[PDB]
């Protein structure tokens, strides 16, 4: 809609038969009246030779462009088509060159099996040729459940009130009403329980929430895990179809990004908090105890014997077997691992017994490092010492 | 499907890319041997410039077939409607 | 990475048990607008947009809409005996000269369903070589290998 | 033969210079716009460096293009891209099951070649 010579918008357009160049009819005949040529070219051109006027004549002043608009959209169905196949082949090229490579690998291990096997019965056949009793009533006696608050006080779980006590003034701060599981808030203020089907959450001498066999508190000190004999786990709330059985404890991974649940069936499952799956299972009686190390790739478990992994491998490189025995809870300091039930045992994690404790009457019920390991907790089915 | 050098039926074709036409292989090399260039448009051509993915085809028949169709139907019916209107 | 697959000539029950072991270590680790709407729309329902049944049935004594329905089918029917008239003037020629080119089509890809074959082939030809050379020096080691495991207790 | 972009068989087959493979004029010179550059090789080409007949017998019963033959392409275009995003998110899947059983077995050798060494390393200290 535009001249070539001036610019203008032609109100009489016409047009040289020598280029193929729409001009406006006055600028075009001063170009010709001046020197008889043709503006663009240079070629040859006279007035008669331009086509003057407008054109509909027999014409008549939709449909076709709907085709051109059907052609318009089909021309980004095929590119889409093909990037989408590039993407298809290319990847097969990886699941292709993977599968092979992956049962060739694994030819690799059964070779490598037998062999290992050789040498085992080559080698064998040839070798071969304070104590504190009033934090709880005296009428329904014992402590269920112990922690003591990371930043620095004493929490005890009883058989029903949540006890919090100062271990340097010898006074209860507070008596909970409202006990199994016990957990201290760094905060100091906060302390939380759990009971055979709430977990409560405490500060004022009060019970400010009720949330509805293992309560954990999460890295950020925000949430709370939870086990049940129901068979679920709580942060979300999750089971597992598969495995269908009771949860026996449960622990948060120090970095909480994970956790392990015992069970009824024997297994620790380990899930992936964010993803909510149980990732792994470790396998080899009920779970009665876990505990993640601070190093972040232990984990200690117990069901007489107490079992440890390494969580880089996913392997148990050690286990301690007791006779009898119950191991009810299980605590590193990492250098130190604790042990309680029939009563309190303390090893180096170094070369695996420092500390052997039997004063307690009956079952030990908890056990705790006091900070650097300057004294050991434990409480038992009424009092809670400390060494 | 035809040799434009020969006439023949090409058994190795190679498309140049100067002037764009369908040469037999064998053909075609000894033109090049003879002095580098095109047969067609002679412009300059060597071996290597002579030419023999992953989304899979189908034979050309009767959506982009039946667009081009729709085209020579309204093209035909509305020089139908010239006669029309010039008589 | 090493196994070598011409040499060891290894039983099912060896791929069952390696994939247990292999099993137990995954135990351990666990552009378009509109267009693209509606067409992902019609795919995933399962259900095409209904044309117009329209021009087929129509019905005579009808109204002004049937009066244009009828006209309809008059254009179209001419247009129609002109579309049958330009196919049967060619007829079958036109129809063999495209069977011609789906021919030269055809064989186009067994030609490549070859130079496939070919180089698929030369290169497991070559692994082929490749394992029988290792496998002889695996064999020369072992024999080595037991000797002195004997040759060593005797001299003991 | 064929268009080297949308699979079509072409009907002005047009062939780059930096890359030899012919494309169909429309959907090369959609491309060159789009971004521009060479679609198979990734290198520089515009739509002057490109270079520039098929017979399909219209059936017998040829209405129909409006009504049957119309819906059926838009019907098998629409089923088989939807089939074909059906079929690269499983290619993704099978992907991470793939690399996943390969890094599985890559430890299984890993704790295997400290264990066959070892085991072999222990005869040959028996023998002393």
């Amino acid at each position: 809609m535009l001249c070539a010579i001036s610019g203008k918008v032609p109100r009489r357009p016409v047009l040289s038969p020598k280029s193929r160049t729409i001009f406006e009819k006055s600028l075009l005949e001063q170009y010709v009246k001046d020197t008889g040529n043709d503006p663009i070219t240079n070629e040859p051109l006279s007035i008669e030779e331009i086509v003057e006027i407008v054109p509909s004549a027999q014409q008549a002043s939709s449909i076709p462009n709907l085709l051109t608009s059907l052609q318009n959209e089909w021309d980004a169905i095929m590119l889409e088509n093909f990037k989408l196949r590039s993407t298809l082949d290319s990847l097969t090229k990886k699941l292709s060159t993977v599968m092979y490579e992956r049962d060739a690998a694994k030819l690799v291990a059964a070779q490598l099996l037998m062999e290992k096997n050789e040498d085992s019965k080559d080698l064998p056949k040839s070798s071969q040729q304070d104590f504190v009793a009033r934090g709880k009533l005296k009428a329904p006696k014992w402590p269920i459940l112990k922690n003591l608050e990371l930043l620095q006080k004493t929490f005890p779980y009883k058989e029903k009130w949540v006890c919090m006590c100062r271990c340097e003034d010898g006074a209860l701060h507070f008596t909970q009403l409202k006990t199994i599981t016990t957990i201290t808030t760094p905060n100091p203020r906060t302390g939380g329980e759990h009971p055979a089907r709430l977990l409560l959450l405490y500060p004022s001498k009060t019970n400010k929430v009720l949330r509805e066999m293992y309560g954990h508190n999460e890295v950020n000190t925000e949430y709370f895990i939870w086990a049940d004999n129901r068979g679920t786990i709580g942060f979300y709330i999750v089971h597992s179809a598969k495995s269908d059985v009771e949860y026996s404890s449960g622990v948060l991974h120090k970095d909480s990004l994970l956790l392990a649940l015992y069970s009824p069936d024997g297994i620790l499952d380990v899930y992936n908090l964010s993803s909510p799956d149980q990732a792994s299972s470790r396998f080899p009686a009920k779970i009665k105890e876990v505990k993640f190390a601070d190093n972040g790739y232990w984990m200690v478990v117990e069901c007489q014997t107490v079992v440890c992994f390494d969580l880089r491998k996913d392997v148990g490189t050690l286990a301690y077997p007791t006779y009898k025995t119950g191991t009810v809870t299980y605590d590193i300091d990492m250098i130190a691992y604790s042990n309680e039930s029939n009563s309190l045992t303390i090893y180096k994690f170094d070369k695996k017994k420092n500390w052997t404790k039997d004063e307690e009457s009956a079952l030990c019920l908890q056990s705790d490092t006091a900070d650097f390991t300057d004294m050991d907790v434990v409480c038992g089915d009424a009092i809670l010492k400390t060494n | 499907m035809l040799c434009a050098i020969s006439g023949k039926v090409p058994r190795r074709p190679v498309l140049s890319p100067k002037s764009r036409t369908i040469f037999e292989k064998s053909l075609l090399e000894q033109y090049v041997k003879d002095t580098g260039n095109d047969p067609i448009t002679n412009e300059p051509l060597s071996i290597e410039e002579i030419v023999e993915s992953a989304q899979q085809a189908s034979l050309t028949e009767s959506i982009p077939n039946l667009l081009t169709s729709l085209q020579n139907e309204w093209d035909a019916i509305m020089l139908e409607n010239f006669k029309l209107r010039s008589t | 990475m090493d196994g070598l697959s011409f040499v060891d000539k290894i039983p099912d029950g060896y791929k069952n048990e390696i994939d247990q072991l292999v099993k137990k270590e995954f135990a351990n680790i666990k552009a378009d607008n509109s267009v693209s709407t509606l067409t992902n729309a019609l795919y995933t329902e399962y259900l095409k947009q209904r044309n117009n049944k329209k021009r087929r049935t129509p019905d005579f004594n009808d109204d002004d809409d049937t009066l244009f329905l009828e006209e309809y089918r008059r254009k179209y029917p001419r247009i129609d005996t002109s579309r049958y008239i330009p196919n049967e003037s060619s007829e079958v020629s036109l129809l063999g000269i495209v069977d011609s080119y789906l021919k030269h089509q055809e064989i186009v890809l067994d030609t490549l369903l070859p130079q496939t074959v070919s180089n698929q082939w030369r290169i497991n030809n070559d692994y082929i070589r490749q394992t029988c050379t290792i496998v002889e020096e695996m064999n020369i080691q072992q024999r080595k290998q037991i000797n002195d495991l004997e040759i060593y207790r005797k001299r003991l």
